[PDB]
Parts: C-alpha cells; sequence; structure tokens
C-alpha cells in the first residue's frame, strides 16, 4: 500500500495504455507521456519531441503542446523538423512549422533543393527526367511544356 | 459617431500581443478605464499569461510565462 | 488655418538639468544654461508647438501625410476635434489600437497572417481607424504593410 501511494505521488509520469479494442497504436500516447513528463519549457530540450512527432504523423498532439505557445520556439531550432517533414512528405506538420515563425527565404538553399529533389521516389519519372538531363531543373521544364 | 449627440458611441478595444511588466501595467491602467482588451494565445510574454488566468500554480506560470527578472517581484 | 495650432498645443522641453549625463538624455554640453528625481512636467517648460504640417514621403507615398508634435499632457477633446474637423477623417465606425512590443523586428508567420486577415478585414468591412505606435518596426510596421495591402 505505501508502494502504490508513492507511485500515486509521482503520477505525473505514469501513463496507462488503452487498448480500445486492439487498438494497437500508441505513437500518440508515448508523445503524451513524454510531453507531460517534461514541464519545464526551455525550447532546447524539446527537440527531441518534435522530431519523434515529425517521424510519426501526430501533428495535433505536437500542436497542443509543442506548439500550444508556451515555449519559445526559434527560427534556425525548426530548419531539420522542416527539411525532414518535407523528405517525408508531412502536409499538415509542414503547414504547421512554416506558421510558427520560420522564414522560408533564409531556409531554403541551392543544397536544400538538391536534396530535395533527390528525395524522388526510388525509379520514378520525375527521377527518369532529372537522370536525362545543381538541381538542373531548368532543363527539364523547358523539355516538357516547349520552352516557347 | 457625429451629429453630436444624434449619432451613436464609437465602440473602441486594445488588441495585445505579447509584451512586458510595462505593457501589463499599461493593459491593467486601460481596463481600470473600462476599455476592452482582447489577448492573442501564443504571443509570448505579458499577453499569453493573462490567457491562461482567464482559462484557469499562478506563481510558476508567472515565473515561466515571463522572463527571470521581475518574476520574484510579488507586485506582478 | 493653421496659425492656431501652437495657440492650443504645445511642446515639452527639458529645462532643469537632474543627473555627464542626466535622465532626459540630453548632454551636459547642450543643456538649458537655467539650471535628485527627474519630472515629467515639473522640471520641463512648456512652448508653442513648432513641428505640425504634412508629410510627403521621399518616394512612393500618399503625398499626404498629417503629422503634428504635442505635449504628452494634452487633453484628448482638441485633439479629437483637430482630426475630426481640420484633417477631414471622417469619425470612425469602430477604432482599435494595438498592444505589445512584439520582441524581434520579424514577426511570427502565423501571427502576422492573423492580424493582416483577421483585423484589417474587420476593419475594411466596417470602415474604422487603427491606432499603434508610428514606427517602421515590428507591429506598427505589420499593421502599416498590412493597412496599405488592404488599401
Ligand atoms: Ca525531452
Amino acid at each position: 500500500q505505501a508502494q502504490v501511494e508513492r507511485i500515486m505521488t509521482r503520477k505525473e509520469l505514469l501513463t496507462v495504455y488503452s487498448s480500445e479494442d486492439g487498438s494497437e497504436e500508441f505513437e500518440t500516447i508515448v508523445l503524451k507521456a513524454l510531453v507531460k513528463a517534461c514541464g519545464s519549457s526551455e525550447a532546447s530540450a524539446y527537440l527531441d519531441e518534435l522530431r519523434l512527432a515529425v517521424a510519426w504523423n501526430r501533428v495535433d498532439i505536437a500542436q497542443s503542446e509543442l506548439f500550444r505557445g508556451d515555449i519559445q520556439w526559434r527560427s534556425f531550432h525548426l530548419e531539420a523538423s522542416l527539411m525532414d517533414a518535407l523528405l517525408n512528405d508531412r502536409p499538415e506538420f509542414v503547414r504547421l512549422l512554416i506558421s510558427h515563425g520560420l522564414s522560408l527565404g533564409h531556409f531554403l538553399t541551392p543544397m536544400r533543393l538538391a536534396q530535395l529533389y533527390s528525395a524522388a521516389p526510388s525509379n520514378s519519372l520525375i527521377r527518369n527526367l532529372l537522370d536525362q538531363a545543381p538541381p538542373d531543373v531548368g532543363h527539364v521544364l523547358r523539355m516538357l511544356l516547349g520552352k516557347m | 459617431t457625429g451629429v453630436g449627440g444624434t449619432g451613436i458611441d464609437i465602440p473602441v478595444l486594445l488588441l495585445l500581443i505579447d509584451g512586458d511588466e510595462k505593457m501589463l501595467t499599461r493593459i491593467e491602467n486601460a481596463t481600470q478605464a473600462q476599455l476592452p482588451c482582447l489577448l492573442v494565445a501564443g504571443s509570448g510574454g505579458a499577453a499569453d499569461c493573462l490567457a491562461e488566468t482567464l482559462e484557469d500554480q499562478g506563481e510558476a506560470r508567472d515565473r515561466i510565462r515571463r522572463f527571470f527578472p521581475k518574476g520574484d517581484l510579488e507586485v506582478l | 488655418e493653421q496659425s492656431w495650432i501652437p495657440k492650443i498645443f504645445k511642446k515639452k522641453t527639458c529645462t532643469t538639468f537632474i543627473v555627464t549625463l542626466c535622465q532626459c538624455g540630453r548632454p551636459r554640453t547642450a543643456h538649458p544654461a537655467v539650471a535628485t528625481v527627474w519630472d515629467s512636467d515639473a522640471h520641463t517648460t512648456e512652448k508653442p508647438t513648432d513641428a505640425y504640417g504634412e508629410l510627403d514621403f521621399t518616394g512612393a507615398g500618399r503625398k499626404h501625410s498629417n503629422f503634428l508634435r504635442l505635449s504628452d499632457r494634452t487633453d484628448p477633446a482638441a485633439v479629437y476635434s483637430l482630426v475630426t474637423r481640420t484633417w477631414g477623417f471622417r469619425a470612425p465606425n469602430l477604432v482599435v489600437s494595438v498592444l505589445g512590443g512584439s520582441g524581434g523586428p520579424v514577426l511570427q508567420t502565423w501571427l502576422q497572417d492573423l492580424l493582416r486577415r483577421g483585423l484589417v478585414r474587420a476593419a475594411q468591412s466596417t470602415g474604422a481607424w487603427i491606432v499603434t505606435g508610428g514606427l517602421h518596426t515590428g507591429i506598427g510596421r505589420h499593421v502599416g504593410v498590412a493597412v496599405r495591402d488592404h488599401q
């Protein structure tokens, strides 16, 4: 009984798993536990939770807690997360990241754009066109449209 | 709104977006003047703190949502 | 018709000295020879206004921007009468005053969008006035640019 009371004294860390009739989905639960287990907002220790949220599709969780306004998100902080979201096709997440004070003009770089284009999926049509043709994107557009 | 008293009162309100302790004092003066004020959540210090207080530890929030200086000051 | 602007409104001068460097920031070298804690009005001398007139910003602009310099301790009634009658600004159907330091010349994209969309659209529909710090930085600059865009 004393052990149970001691556990309750620090219930901020414990989190139950809702089966929800074979839910088999708890990434949101992990994120919720991680956020509720931090408390202090310094904007330098919350990057890992943000990266995890990007790796998953828990945009709602990140918005509710990570971008609830309590934390002071900087500009350079979100560069890597935005790049990851772009590479993995996270539309809602990229919209959220850009929404919260991210300067695209200072972000996009020739190297960044080259990587984005190199993210073409395996032997995709765009990949074939790029190989046939630095991003080297003007030539492909001129070939397609006609350059006239 | 013109025509002397034949017109009608012109509405007014103040929009708050972040701030500091001086901004909080400004808000207090305005409220004591009986002028509506609107706060935006997530703006930053002096604005999100009041929003949280309205939504609702208080001392911890005062220190958290605002920089360390003046946080210990119970005048806040 | 501006022969009376100095008559009603006034300018404030440091006059007395309150300490190299003083509270008012004027260098000790440049200070009135007439001279504990600086006084907002007691240590101040009232003089007729001298910076009234209209502004025509170099380059792009509307070639008309009524700018008036007035003492801090001025009754708002006279200012309102002046604006309403002399300058021809019709009585607003609404007045919104924006507040907040908004640290950082560049503001949050979400905050900028919220401001420029919501507040300015409301003003456009109702035809209101907006009062902000007349400074080309931060929130004031954002309000100015959004208002110009909607105009
Ligand atoms: Ca962490």
